[PDB]
DNA sequence: CAACAGCATGCGCGCCCAGGGCGTGCAAAAGTCGTGCCAGC
DNA sequence: GCTGGCACGACTTTTGCACTCGACTAAAGGGGCGCGCATGCTGTTG
């Protein structure tokens, strides 16, 4: 945890190390200097005490200290936290090629399709621009690629249309409660800052256009938009796995 | 009432019925009457200051004999104006210094002092002062202080609702809260016994805390029960009689009252029996043996001849004990009564459980039980129990506990000590116990009674007291064998802790908040705010569902509709129009007074505990000139009801409608017909609004709108005022009447108007001059109009001529097409203005320069910037232009042949510098409006660092000019006028100025006189006007207060115009909202037979569902009144007479029923007319109050004048197919408005970004980058399709696997898109944590 | 722990982390990627220098894989992003940066290999006599050659050090009169009240070292030793841990505790009319200093001015 | 610091296959240790592992 | 007067952000300034 | 023959190294709740 002006501070985790050596090295340098048995006798309780607050800062009272306290964290609070390593690594990782914009009506464009805004893309598909690039030749190298895309003239516009071609795209919102929440489309790229979202999809949604933000992503391989296209494009389910009765119901 | 002046040039036409009797009040004055009471002197010595010095002074030191003392404080001016501080950045405040006394005293010699001395002031702390507005400028930011609302000290009353032991009792609890100190909480048992806690401690006996008070168990039993008798002589056992103490027992014989039986065994108890014992006078009687036996001793009794052993209290009697009682000779026996019905047997179980009664070993149980180890010394004891509650200052419950401590106890003393006493505490579970007998009720906790308000001061006074004492334990130390330098007042303060403890308030705290800059609105509903959380309280997700809901003591308090629709709901709250807040910190709210049944014009502020007692009628209810009501039965509120009463009953009415509505919500027209929620959200949204490039009046409105606009403090008001002299955008100076002036000042009023400056939520302030020139100006009239204000009327959005229809799914859901026209004429178009810094500074190889020159860096990028290297005022910037670029020298580069080849190929180019420099950050654009540049004293800056110097310095001089320009008239008019007398050389005169080198001696009166006063006016105001320019000079050229490690300081200003786009999220103020879906062409809109086409079109479907009715009926009342605009305009487009358009005004503002307003013309005459009408040539601009606002009828009325059909549905045609649509439809104008969140803010999209060290995963959010939590709903949802891959690709490559990140990038580069999986970083870092703990988890093949 | 921002990291990119980027995605045989790796590594944040080739080759363990194989590969390696990567000598370097001038540029090309490939070394001073080796003559060399002044060198572009390491001050002097005063300005508790003493030993360094001198009068650890009675590592830790902040000439103070540096102020003097005689003379110098009784003869005092990147002995 | 939190040696380098003590700076050698120190080199992801 | 079964009180799960905030000697070994010697121009 | 760089010496600077417990007087918080499991004291069965 490095600081403002440099000068590193000391993290929170390293700080229950740096206590527990203090009273290991005191501990052994009055073991070694053969002392009475009620000095090192409170030293063997400080060093439970220490070890026992490393490994969990709750089991008794206080912990903390006097840093504006609160319980500090130790190695079982590094897990088992409604937000943690393990949770990051469950279901739950941060992610890329992803972006999310604010949705309107897609009052034209038939159910499998969605508008998807014109720079938002070209974003999401870099790598695959810059490879059409260096297979049509107009870059010899990454670097050439990646100038051409970043001055995004001419030519760019053009090979992103070839890029999307077919290439299913999924949309996924908020609270996504059952596993209609996140559906797979085929874009159509549209000069906007908002997303277009088929009227007929606002249901299994729960969307409104009240200024709700839908996120995108983008699948890669092969396997992946297969199983977009097989599973979850708008156009395989119409009916809801509850009840079984038509959603897609026009309101 | 001819008006004045800015309000004659648009009048609002008004259509409530009832009259108003109490104005408005400040609205903000909340905050500042905190804080003019937070800095006073008071003699007294409560309220600010003074209380914390009165707190601690005189100090005793250790047994000193000399002591200090402290007189007073004042203050100093402060060192700059609230604007200067605020574009330097630094904390607006004020030194506060106290003169201190010192009293030295000699050892050994009573009552003798040898010396005393005082410094002038010593110096302590700035403490921050307030604006005329409501904020502390606070490093060059707003920051407005929340005031809070908290559970006010005093005794309070619980009954648990005996939701806890599953049977179902009462438990009823008492808790006393002091200001600060500890806690009692008295609770009963399941089993029935009183337990006594301290500051939530395991529960101990009751009578512990009582034995403490050096009360024996005689005493206390005597004391907490009934006294009554019982005697016993030669077996004629005469008890006295209690028949009003019992409504009840079981006779088990009959007893005799004076040779005649009362009551026969199993009689009737009932009253017949009673009161027949006590018309007959009947001494005391003889009773059965047998009920002796239940019945306990109270008092010790023991033998005359020895008095050992048995029965000292608590004691049930024995047959054995008889014998012993009746041979001792004692005649008189004290016995406790305990008849259950009402009364009961407790504190005598507690006595049960009370292990020992002894005070000495109570006061040992609790000092061993406050801490849960200790040895008994003793000392603990009685340092605890004289500490915790009996110290002068340790524990204090003020003014507010004592106070309600009193009326708790029904006491009528309200004044006594801020600590307890036995007799209060003794008092409390006496009042306890009388709960737990039937007899009294509990206090509610959501009571507006017993929940109070504290404000900026109360708090910065708490803040100050502890900052005061913790320099009090230290300033005892100089007396305390630190002997004696003298000098006292000077050294032996250290003004750190105070300094830093005020200045850590106001800095860092809760309710301390950065101020909500965009709307008028926003700025003053913010001031006015009354949170529950905080220090004080409320900790959230733990407060519960029923502070949450409004109570009705809410009722012209605070309010039921404007709050937070977030998870903190009914939490955060605002202020009610008319409340107010009393000197004990009460919530109270005015009334007018009714005696008879006629209604007398004045006026009580009643608080919630007041308001109960009384009746109180309705708001909305009719009246007589005579001031009688109409109907005989008026529908009123009595205490926590309402129902009908009659006309003499009655007391109390409501003053006006406004008064259960906040600020917020009295600004949304026709708030009835909308339901409460939906009001509420629209009450929040007027918030969020953003100002637009011009503001337009809301055409439909409350009448608020001059209040708020006025008083939010963001226009230019004029204090005494008179005719114009100057105009101009920047500045607009008043010459003020001859009436109002300060003698020998003379002069005149400058007002220098705020041009482009960024707000905290990054938007434009902007005044304009609203007065012309040559115009007559009273005080209060508006010179100029903040932003999103017009002509001293608060305008948030913009009006918008409405089609209710749905128009080809565009406007589906809850969305909004817009015609382009809208998007071309630039309403809605917003400015944005954004800070830049750049700071250079010294590091451990040396200093930082700016610019000229980088090295590595092209003749291109540095074309936009001057000599200085600061970018020319005026560029236009996008991307990473270099907005100031600046070098950083690196280590010791010597020699070898190829660093000697490059520094003398390219001269070294500057060598160890690097390219470090303020490039605008990637994404943003915008021209430079401003740059500061802050220097450092003695840098010797030159350049074009002079600029603002000379800038500001011409506009000082020209500022300070104006004064000697008139002053010099005026003198030069004395001296024109004396010459006239004698020797008058006309126009050769006026020719000649400079005195005519005082055109000789003339008179000698007028040689000694005119000579004498003119010559020492002149050089007078001239070297003192030169030495103003001096002293201002030395404050120019200087430079700044400044960090150890910072050079000189740049900051750069951009500004964009942002225009609406299908991103909008524009609402309307009727809990309205949507986005844009689509800009249309002005042709494809549907059209009216005039060709007029609609401006945007909202969809009906909208409008039942969610049942806000505000909304039609705005659109048929902005139809209406744009008719009315469309007459006068077309006629005055006709070059019509004044007279007849006269006419028309004065016959469109008088329609209506009743009304109230009775603005007329003929008053004001000629011109003052056609301006007026030429001001509402674009539309009238009706105004409908809240709950007494204009009725369909009335509409329907003032729009059959504009010739428009009553219905308010119009035939419009398609503009594409031409054809009419079937069905009419509603065309009307509603007023919108632009919300604060915009796509340009929102849209995100990345592909491949920067990490997180650990756990290898993108970072979290937009600028950072972030992407996008794929969460675990998100993955379950996968599951279920039961699509593995797409789920396997989010897990690992794209988010932690590393190598098969890198993998798939380079395989997508070439076209194979094919994944080869890998295991995720996290994984792994989970398999060394829990290596961390003596577990191995190792993955077997 | 998590969910919040802790400290985890940025993952910024280098020099050495962006050219290995780069050379992932590029056409490399399994062999050609482990000799480019082998040279992104002997990079540096200078750019320039990719260090000795023969060890490049030779690091590799023979068994075939000539000169040739680094050579070509390298040069291509020289061809990514930053223009200019690597190379060696600066030559190359600006042969390299000189590759592509896209051919279109007038007189530039020829004149530009011409100079930039041979005899640049001469090019230093000015041109003279290489205006009769070329025969050019007038603005036709100069502005080839503003051409080569205007190639900028290396890499520093990827740089990725956005922390300036600011000094952030300890104690702030306040200068008196024509001196300074001290005010520390912006167990733990034993360990501040060490730092507080320090602070007075930088107050006793005050009356040890004159402000208005020239330098800064010699003194001895032994002079604060003696006043607080501390050990001499003690104070000199203090001083090199804390950095000592006044208003003009801010330092760690380290340096602090009129000797050399006085030396090094009269060197600094003789530098500023040192311009006239390329050579220098620190030794005539020294001979000056010895008849001021300084007794320098030839000595690292004056050898000092001549060190410290002088025209002396460069010039020569 | 060495033999302590954050250390060298065990832990590993600090540079990626450049070492404290300045010698054998880099890929020289798949693994070697100074005298000075115990540093072994390889990379230096080692922080995440040892 | 024995062990056995039940009622009750206390403690630890959950939900959920929440915000940051951060001297005391003496003594053995070594860094550096001074001075002299040797090599380059 | 003169200047610059470096080597050798002295000095004066750097560095060894740590235990007692030191402590110290308050500093405050603070309106959810269920649910369950275990320990402990009581109570009734024989």
């Amino acid at each position: 945890v490095p600081l403002d002006g440099g000068r590193f501070a000391t993290s929170d985790l390293n700080d229950l190390y740096r206590r527990v050596i203090n009273r290991n090295n005191r501990l052994k340098r009055l073991l070694d200097l053969a002392a009475p048995d009620i000095i090192v006798r409170n030293e063997k309780r400080m060093l439970q005490e220490a070890v026992d607050a490393l490994l969990d800062n709750g089991r008794r009272g206080r912990a903390i200290t006097g840093s504006n306290k609160r319980p500090l964290k130790s190695l079982a609070d590094m897990i088992k936290g409604k937000q943690g390593r393990f949770r990051q690594n469950l279901l739950g990782k941060r992610v890329d090629y992803s972006g999310r914009s604010v949705i309107t009506v897609g009052p034209y464009l038939r159910l499998h399709q969605c508008g998807l805004p014109k720079k938002m893309a070209l974003e999401l598909f870099k790598p695959f621009i810059y490879g059409k690039l260096e297979l049509r030749g107009l870059a010899t190298t990454i670097k050439a690629a990646k100038k051409m895309v970043e001055r995004e003239e001419a030519v760019v516009w053009d090979i992103l249309d070839e890029v999307i071609r077919e290439h299913p795209v999924l949309l996924n919102r908020a609270p996504t409660l059952h596993r209609l929440g996140i559906q797979a489309f085929e874009p159509v790229l549209i000069e906007g800052k908002a997303i277009q979202l088929h009227p007929l999809v606002c249901a299994a949604y729960n969307a409104d256009f009240d200024g709700d933000q839908m996120a995108v992503h983008v699948p890669l391989t092969l396997e992946a938009q297969l199983e977009a296209r097989a599973l979850m494009m708008s156009t395989n389910n119409i009916l809801s796995p509850a009840n079984g009765e038509p959603i897609i119901v026009p309101s | 009432m001819v008006y004045s002046y800015t309000e004659k040039k648009r009048i609002r036409k008004d259509f409530g019925k009832r009259p108003q009797v109490l104005d408005v009040p400040y609205l903000l004055s909340i905050q500042l009457d905190s804080f003019q009471k937070f800095i006073e002197q008071d003699p007294e010595g409560q309220y600010g200051l003074e209380a914390a010095f009165r707190s601690v002074f005189p100090i005793q030191s250790y047994s000193g004999n000399s002591e200090l003392q402290y007189v007073s404080y004042r203050l100093g001016e402060p060192v700059f104006d609230v604007q200067e501080c605020q574009i330097r950045g630094v904390t607006y405040s004020a030194p506060l210094r106290v003169k201190l006394r010192l009293v030295i005293y000699e050892r050994e010699a009573p009552e003798g002092t040898v010396k005393d001395i005082k410094e002038q002031e010593v110096y302590m702390g700035e403490i921050p002062l307030m604006t005329d507005n409501g904020t502390f400028v606070i490093n060059g930011t707003e920051r407005v202080i929340v005031s809070q609302l908290h559970r006010s000290p005093g005794v309070f009353f619980d009954s648990d609702k005996g939701k806890t032991h599953s049977s179902g009792k009462v438990l009823y609890n008492a808790r006393i809260i002091p200001y600060r100190g500890s806690w009692l909480d008295f609770e009963f048992d399941p089993k029935d016994n009183l337990f006594v806690r301290i500051d939530r401690r395991r529960k101990l006996p009751a009578t512990i805390i009582l034995r403490a008070l050096n009360y024996t168990t005689e005493q206390i039993l005597d004391l907490f029960f009934e006294k009554v008798i019982f005697e016993i002589r030669d077996n004629k056992l005469q008890m006295e009689l209690v028949p009003e103490r019992l409504r009840g027992e079981t006779a088990s014989f009959d007893i005799e009252a004076n040779g005649k039986v009362y009551v026969e065994k199993g009689r009737r108890i009932t009253a017949r029996h009673i009161r027949q014992l006590e018309k007959d006078d009947v001494k005391l009687i003889e009773v059965p043996v047998e009920y002796i036996a239940g019945k306990v001793v109270a008092k010790d009794y023991i033998d005359e001849s020895t008095g050992e052993l048995i029965c000292a209290a608590n004691m049930e009697l024995s047959l054995d004990l008889l014998a012993k009682l009746s041979q001792s000779g004692h005649k008189r026996i004290e016995t406790l009564f305990t008849n259950d019905l009402d009364h009961g047997p407790y504190i005598s179980e507690t006595l049960r459980v009370d292990p020992t009664n002894d005070r000495l070993s109570a006061l040992v149980e609790i000092y061993r039980m406050m801490r849960p180890g200790e040895p008994p010394t003793r000392e603990a004891a009685e340092s605890l129990f004289e500490n915790l509650f009996f110290s002068e200052d340790r524990y204090d419950l003020s003014a507010v506990g004592r106070m309600k401590f009193n009326r708790s106890l029904l006491r009528e003393e309200i004044e006594g000590s801020g600590i307890l006493s036995k007799d209060d505490i003794i008092d409390v579970m006496k009042k306890l116990i009388d709960i737990r007998n039937g007899k009294g009720e509990v206090d509610d906790i959501d009571h507006l009674g017993n929940r109070r308000i504290r404000s900026v001061g109360e708090m910065a006074e708490n803040q100050f007291r502890v900052g005061l004492v913790r320099v009090e334990r230290a300033v005892k130390e100089r007396l305390s064998l630190g002997d004696l330098d003298t000098l006292m007042p000077q050294d032996m303060i250290n003004a750190k802790p105070i300094s830093a403890a005020v200045k850590e308030f106001f800095g860092s705290s809760q309710l301390s908040q950065f101020m909500d800059q965009n709307n008028p609105l926003s700025e003053i509903t913010h001031k006015r705010r009354i949170s529950a959380l905080g220090p004080g309280g409320l900790t959230r997700e733990r407060a519960g569902f029923e502070v949450r809901d409004v109570h009705p003591t809410h009722y012209g308090r605070v309010c039921p509709i404007e709050t937070p629709e977030g998870p903190n709901i009914g939490l955060i709250n605002s202020l009610s129009v008319y409340a107010q807040t009393n000197e004990y910190g009460f919530l109270e709210t005015p009334y007018r007074k009714v005696t008879d049944g006629v209604v007398t014009d004045e006026i009580h502020y009643l608080s919630a505990i007041e308001e109960g007692n009384y009746v109180i009628a309705q708001a909305n209810s009719n009246l007589d000139e005579e001031g009688h009501f109409v109907e005989d039965l008026v529908t009123c509120r009595s205490k926590g009801e309402s129902s009908l009463f009659s006309r003499d009953q009655v007391d109390y009415m409501d003053v006006s409608t406004q008064q259960v509505v906040s600020v917020g919500a009295s600004l949304i027209p026709f708030l009835e017909h909308d339901d409460a929620n939906r009001a509420l959200m629209g009450a929040n949204m007027q918030r969020q609004a953003v100002p637009t490039l011009r503001a337009d009046k809301p055409l439909v409105g409350t009448g608020m709108e001059r209040a708020v606009a006025v008083d939010s403090g963001v226009t230019a008001v004029a204090k005494r005022g008179g005719v114009v002299q100057y105009v101009d955008a920047s500045r607009i100076v008043i010459k003020v009447n001859e009436d109002e002036m300060y003698p020998g000042e003379a002069g005149i009023d400058i007002y220098n108007l705020t041009k482009y400056t960024r707000s905290n939520q990054n938007t434009c302030i902007n005044q304009m001059p609203c007065v012309s020139l040559g115009e007559p100006v009273e005080r209060g009239d508006v010179l100029a109009d903040g932003p999103s204000t017009d002509l001293g009327e608060l305008a948030l959005g913009q009006n918008m001529r409405v089609a209710f229809m749905p128009w080809n799914g565009y406007n589906f859901e809850d969305s909004i097409l817009v015609s382009e026209r809208v998007v071309q004429e630039d309403r809605f178009t917003t400015i944005h203005i954004q800070e830049l810094a750049c700071v250079s500074r010294d590091t451990k190889l040396g200093p930082e320069e700016i610019t000229a020159d980088i090295p590595n860096v092209g003749e291109a990028a540095l074309s936009k910037l001057d000599e200085s290297g600061i970018v020319y005022i005026g560029a236009e910037v996008t991307g990473g232009d270099i907005l100031v670029g600046k070098v950083t020298p690196k280590g010791e580069t010597q020699l070898t042949p190829e660093e000697k080849l490059l520094r003398a190929i390219f001269g070294e180019k500057a060598s160890d510098v690097k390219d470090s420099s303020l490039r605008v950050p990637n994404g943003v654009s915008g021209t430079v409006i401003d740059v500061q540049v802050f220097t450092r004293d003695g840098v010797e800056k030159d350049k074009r660092a002079l600029e603002i110097e000379e800038m500001q310095l011409k506009q000082a001089k020209k500022d300070l000019s104006e004064e000697l320009q008139i002053l010099e008239a005026g003198l030069f008019s004395r001296i024109r006028a004396v010459l006239v007398a004698g020797g008058v050389e006309a126009e050769k005169l006026d020719k000649l100025p400079r005195d005519r080198w005082l055109e000789l001696g003339l008179t000698d009166e007028e040689k000694q006189n005119q000579l004498e006063q003119l010559a020492e006016q002149y050089d007078e105001l001239k070297h003192e006007f030169e030495k103003k320019l001096e002293a201002k000079r030395r404050k120019i050229t200087q430079g700044d207060d400044l960090a150890p490690g910072v050079l000189k300081i740049v900051k750069v200003y951009l500004a964009v115009k942002r225009r609406i786009q299908p991103g909008d999220k524009m609402a309307g103020r009727h809990g309205n909202k949507g986005v844009i879906s689509k800009i249309n062409p002005i042709e494809d809109m549907p059209y009216d037979e005039n060709g007029t086409p609609v401006d945007i079109v909202l969809n009906p479907l909208g409008v039942p569902s969610r049942m806000n009715i505000g909304q039609i009926l705005e659109t048929h009342l902005g139809m209406a009144a744009k008719g009315i605009g469309d007459k006068i305009n077309a006629m005055l487009k006709q070059q019509q007479e004044v007279a007849k358009l006269r006419e028309f005004i004065q016959r469109a503002y008088d329609l209506g029923a009743d009304v109230r307003q009775k603005v007329d013309l003929s008053t004001f005459s000629d011109e003052e007319v056609m301006r007026l009408a030429e001001n509402l040539r674009k539309g009238m601009p009706i105004a409908t109050p809240v709950f007494d606002g204009a009725k369909e009828a009335e509409i329907k009325e003032l729009l059959k004048l504009g010739d428009l059909p009553t219905s308010g549905q119009i035939r419009l045609y398609d503009g594409r197919t031409g054809e009419q649509f079937e069905r009419p439809v509603t065309v009307g104008y509603m007023y919108m408005l632009k919300l604060n969140h915009l796509v340009d803010d929102k849209m995100h999209a990345r592909s491949t970004g920067s990490y997180s060290l650990v756990t290898q995963q993108p970072l979290g959010g937009k600028a950072q980058f972030g992407g996008q939590r794929f969460g675990e709903m998100e993955v379950w949802a996968l599951e279920a399709y039961g699509a593995a891959y797409t789920l396997q690709e989010m897990l690992t490559v794209k988010s932690d696997d590393v190598n098969g990140r890198t993998k798939m990038y380079k395989n997508i580069v070439d076209g194979n898109h094919q994944m080869e999986p890998g295991m995720p970083e996290s994984f792994n870092v989970l398999l060394k944590e829990i290596r961390s703990l003596g577990i191995n988890i190792e993955l077997e093949d | 722990d998590d969910e919040l921002p802790v400290y985890q990291g940025e993952t910024t990119q280098t020099l050495q982390d962006y050219l290995m980027w780069q050379v992932e995605l590029t056409p490399f045989t399994d062999t050609d990627r482990a000799i480019a790796t082998s040279i992104v590594d002997a990079v540096d944040d200078t750019g320039y220098l990719t260090i000795q080739i023969e060890d490049i080759v030779d690091s590799i363990g023979d068994d075939e894989i000539g000169l040739e194989e680094v050579e070509a590969v390298l040069k291509r390696i020289q061809r990514f992003d930053p223009v200019g990567v690597a190379a060696k000598d600066l030559r190359d370097c600006l042969l390299i940066q000189l590759s592509q001038f896209a051919k279109e540029t007038p007189w530039l090309e020829e004149a530009r290999l011409i100079i930039s490939d041979h005899l640049d070394l001469l090019a230093n001073h000015d041109f003279r006599t290489l205006m009769r080796v070329t025969r050019l003559k007038e603005e036709v060399l100069k502005e080839a050659v503003n051409l080569i002044q205007s190639l900028d060198p290396r890499p520093g572009q990827s740089i990725q050090t956005s922390e300036p390491e600011y000094v952030i001050p300890d104690v702030l002097v306040r200068k008196v009169s024509g001196r300074w005063t001290v005010e520390l300005n912006a167990l733990e508790s034993r360990n501040d009240t060490l730092l507080r003493v320090s602070r007075c030993i930088v107050e006793q360094q005050q009356a040890f070292f004159e402000q208005g001198e020239e330098y800064m009068k010699p003194m001895v650890l032994a002079d604060i030793a003696q006043a607080v009675e501390m050990h001499e590592s003690t104070i000199s830790r203090v001083t090199t841990q804390k950095y000592l902040h006044s208003p003009r000439g801010i330092f760690e103070l380290k340096y602090f505790f009129a000797s050399s540096t006085a030396i090094r102020a009269l060197v600094k003097k003789l530098i500023a009319a040192e311009n006239p005689a390329k050579p220098l003379s620190d030794s005539k110098l020294t001979s000056m200093l010895s008849e001021q009784g300084i007794m320098v003869a030839r000595r690292t005092v004056a050898k000092y001015r001549e060190s410290l990147s002088i025209p002396p002995s460069n010039q020569r | 610091e060495r033999d302590g939190l954050f250390c060298a040696r065990i832990f590993g380098p600090v540079k990626d296959y450049e070492c404290l003590c300045g010698k054998y700076k880099r890929l020289k050698h798949r693994g070697v240790i100074c005298e000075k120190c115990g540093v072994e080199v390889t990379q230096t992801k080692v922080r995440r592992e040892r």
